[PDB]
C-alpha cells in the first residue's frame, strides 16, 4: 500500500481534471490521504 | 507462498539484497463483555532481514531444499507485554530493557519433509518445549 504523495496526488487530480467532480474528489482529499491499492495477485494458495 | 514469489523469496535469502519485513504481529484479542474497546492489542515486531545474514543464509538453505536450519532471530519474542484495551502490544520496557534484544531469543525451522510437506515450527534459541508451546507473558491492563 502506497500513501500517495503530494506529487502523486497532483497526477491523479490532473488525470481526472476534465470531469469536475472526479478531480474534486481527489483534490478535496488531502495529500497523503489517497492511498494506493497495490493488491497482490499471485497465488500459491491453492483453493479448497 | 506463490511459486514465482517463493523462488523470489528464495533468491532474497539466497542473494537478493533486500530486507524482508519480519512483522511479528502479536495480536491480543480480548473481549468486549468485560470492556475492552479495541481489545485486539497488536504490534508488528519487525525484523528487517539483513541480506544473506546468518539468519538469512539459514533461510537460504531452508528454502533451497534442506529442512535442518535453525534460523537465529535475535531476541525477538516479547516475554512481557504491557497490553491494554487499546490496539497496541507494546512490551514492558525495563522488564525487557533492550526490548528488541531483551525479548526472548526466538528460532525458526521450516520442516519441508517431502512425503515438500512444508511445515513451520517456531522454535526458541533455547527450545525445551518451546518448539510447540512458546511460553511468553502479557502484562494485561
Amino acid at each position: 500500500i502506497i500513501p500517495f504523495t503530494a506529487q502523486a496526488y497532483e497526477e491523479l487530480s490532473r488525470q481526472f481534471d476534465p470531469q469536475p467532480l472526479a478531480m474534486q474528489f481527489i483534490s478535496q482529499y488531502s495529500p497523503e490521504d489517497i492511498v494506493t491499492a497495490q493488491i497482490e495477485g499471485s497465488s500459491g494458495a491453492l483453493w479448497r | 507462498i506463490s511459486p514465482p514469489s517463493r523462488a523470489q523469496m528464495k533468491r532474497e535469502l539466497y542473494n537478493g539484497t533486500a530486507d524482508i519485513t519480519l512483522r511479528f504481529t502479536w495480536n491480543f484479542q480480548r473481549d468486549l463483555a468485560k470492556g475492552g474497546t479495541v481489545e485486539y492489542a497488536n504490534e508488528k515486531h519487525m525484523l528487517a532481514l539483513a541480506p544473506n545474514s546468518t539468519a538469512r543464509r539459514q533461510l537460504a538453505s531452508l528454502l533451497e531444499g534442506t529442512s535442518d536450519q535453525s534460523v537465529v532471530i535475535p531476541n525477538l519474542f516479547p516475554k512481557y507485554i504491557r497490553a491494554p484495551n487499546g490496539p497496541e502490544a507494546n512490551p514492558v520496557k525495563q522488564l525487557q530493557p533492550n526490548e528488541e534484544a531483551d525479548y526472548l531469543g526466538v528460532r525458526i525451522q521450516l520442516r519441508r519433509e517431502q512425503g515438500f510437506l512444508e511445515w513451520w515450527v517456531i522454535e526458541l534459541q533455547e527450545c525445551r518445549t518451546d518448539c510447540n508451546l512458546l511460553p511468553m507473558v502479557i502484562f494485561s491492563d
